[PDB]
């Protein structure tokens, strides 16, 4: 089903974009993305932001994976305003017990969230709108906030399937600003 | 091979629109997906997906 | 079945709590010149951190209070003056600073033999909401000194104390897991990193 | 063109490989002019 | 689903009868009827073909086949009025590519025709009526169309599933003359 | 005045552009430029001109020179479609008296044309609609018309007085469509 982050739509290059497949291994630790800096040299988008002074803009996400029915596993996909850390590729987690960032994985659900159990559904979406302290910013010196994929139940199989799944982002502007 | 061709074989001048159909024959239990794209006459071949 | 009115913002953050420590020597080399700065941080107060890191943006106003003694606890006749310096001000750097005599700067003369002094400071943030974490919050300063020209004849302790009032929060997020490390910044020590709580032998005994 | 987006994903039992067969045809809008022959 | 030939019904041994079963192998070309000899020897039908001097009939067509989900192919079903090529067992064909006549087959879709994929669907029903430049004719000196069954994608599995799928076709004539 | 090209009005990036400035001297001779060639490498027009198959546009021009009390000469402008010789700095005419194509500079009149006589005033504004034998076309294989500023009495001064004038196109296109 589709989840609408803290119960608010959208308000005040508006197409799909597609990002490169993620594939899932037996021992993958988890990915993330920060935005708006997964879309800043990829079409109109890219060349709208690193050419305005101020922006401001929601977002619309989907994540998706095919398997068959012989595969397992389960993965949490959240969103995070304000992830700091303690491109359109993405980057791996080291320690995801504490979400590098030394906070426990277990209370993530406490922000917009869906679950991906591969025995009963393969999709996830979710819709945020704009946060911040501030009308506008800027779009190449703050990242609002980061999508995280992280598997809690391990990918198993047996021998003689297919040893990766893919994940497959996609994503949609929604009532972009530009100044 | 198609039969469109054949016929405007036998003319000089043609225009319109036209429309493919691609159809997967793989069994029932595999899974995928792929990335069908066109490109406006004068454009190059894209060089990625 | 107790009552809601507990379990509001106003009375998780509803107390004052010790926040800064001013040690003025009659000897040595802490603060050899009769004075000191002080920078309005709310994480004097060991516990205050994790409390208000369970959410991204808070907006509140503060309430300030001035204890002042000697080391024994002793109350003797002197006169301080208490400063306030704006964001974006010049800070004293002598006892001589022009500083001291700026009227942009808003000043308590008080007694040591007198009731705590108490002020108020508004939300002074250019944004909405103040915010613990930014991806890509100065309040002000008070300086401290004795009144005159002269060295005090008596050592000094000045305690300040600070109370959130009207406060609002956004946007809830995990509670701190580890060791905290740099203040500002999310570190962690990567090579001992400990579980959530205590463990137990088998998963079938209790 | 036809791209991969992801890889071809199979459980165990079925075969590796697949087959795509393409139809084409032309819309309502189509017209020709001065027959040739061919 | 159903298709009409051509858009017109039969109008003016009504019964079904279930041929023979074929074996579709991996190395299977294709197979071929033509009617009316092939119901010219079974039951009523057949005695009352080779006993009156003028015939004129149509037909309704079922194609059946039964496999696992672990098979895959496509087969093509089509029929082709006065099918002269360059009995209730068919025939199978030596040049597929060319249909045995110098045509090609990537234009018989221009027949009335129907797709078995077996990832899909396993039945395919056409409705044929009587065509001819004559009102009556012979039912033993004229063979009015035939029925082509051809695998345009070949059939594949894993060893240890059945290697043979079988091809069940059930016919029954539609408003039959005699005279 | 305003004049408008064969009585018809531009119908189915839009701002002016002002190009760098002529100098007018004693021994001038003339100039030209080409359209939409002049505007192909400036700015919005420019970058949507050089990635769209088909073109269509009209134009607005406008020719102005600023000169004391004490200097005389006379220039012709006009708009000459389909200008086959025999950037946005022009070029320069070789044989003004045939125009660079053998044909008359004296009957260049029939041409939407403007005279700019520097005892009386200093301006010039043509409309052009779009001209074509075909509803569009491409804006970097055809160049539509070509704009002339010639010299039809010398430029003349007293010693001492400023010896070059200075000659400013400024244009804005007209009702353009891209696809």
């Amino acid at each position: 089903n589709i989840i609408v982050g803290y119960g608010e739509w959208p308000s005040y290059v508006n197409r799909f974009y597609t990002l490169d497949t993620k594939l899932w291994e037996k021992s993958s630790k988890g990915w993330y993305w920060k935005f708006p800096d997964v879309l800043t040299e990829t079409g109109v988008f890219g060349q709208n932001a690193q050419f305005h002074y101020l922006y401001r803009s929601g977002f619309c996400i989907h994540v998706q994976c095919n398997a068959s029915k012989f595969h397992q596993g389960a993965l949490l996909v959240a969103v995070l305003p304000e992830y700091v850390i303690g491109g359109a590729d993405g980057f791996e987690l080291q320690h995801p017990y504490v979400l590098d960032a030394g906070i426990p994985i277990s209370q993530l659900t406490v922000c917009p969230h869906q679950w991906i159990n591969l025995r009963t559904n393969n999709c996830a979406t979710i819709i945020v709108p704009y946060i911040n302290a501030l009308p506008f910013d800027s779009a190449l010196n703050h990242c609002n906030f980061g999508l995280l994929v992280v598997p809690i139940s391990p990918l198993d199989y047996d021998q003689g399937a297919t040893p990766v799944i893919p994940i497959t982002i996609t994503l949609a502007p929604m009532c972009s600003e530009f100044a | 091979s198609t039969l469109l061709g054949q016929l405007c074989g036998y003319y000089t001048q043609w225009s319109g629109s036209l429309e493919v159909t691609f159809m997967f024959t793989g069994s029932f239990m595999a899974t995928g997906k792929m990335l069908i794209a066109y490109t406006p006459p004068g454009g190059p071949l894209p060089k990625d997906r | 079945s107790h009552s809601t009115a507990e379990t509001t913002l106003d009375s998780f953050f509803s107390r004052a709590g010790l926040v800064g420590e001013i040690d003025l020597p009659l000897k040595g080399t802490t603060n050899p010149n009769g004075y000191a700065n002080w920078d309005i941080d709310i994480t004097g107060y060991a516990q205050m951190r994790r409390k208000v890191e369970l959410f991204t943006y808070m907006r509140f106003d503060a309430e300030f209070t001035f204890v002042a003694c000697t080391p024994t606890g002793e109350v003797v006749p002197q006169l301080l003056q208490y400063m306030f310096v704006p964001p974006g001000a010049p800070k004293p750097d002598s006892r001589e600073s022009l500083a001291w005599q700026t009227a942009t700067n808003p000043s308590v003369f008080v007694k040591l033999s007198d009731p705590p002094a108490q002020v108020s400071v508004p939300f002074m943030s250019p944004a909405s909401a103040y915010q613990w974490f930014y991806d890509g919050n100065m309040m002000g300063t008070f300086s401290v000194r004795t009144v005159g020209t002269s060295k005090s004849k008596y050592p000094l302790v000045v305690r300040i104390y600070m109370r959130m009032k009207h406060v609002r929060a956004w946007i809830p997020r995990p509670m701190r897991n580890q060791n905290y490390l740099f203040k500002a910044n999310p570190n962690y020590a990567g090579n001992s990193i400990k579980p959530t709580g205590t463990s137990r032998t088998a998963i079938t005994t209790l | 063109s036809i791209w991969y987006q992801t890889n071809y994903v199979v459980p165990i039992g079925a075969p590796n490989t697949a087959y795509i067969i393409a139809l084409a045809a032309a819309q309502k809008n189509f017209t020709m002019k001065l027959c040739k022959d061919a």
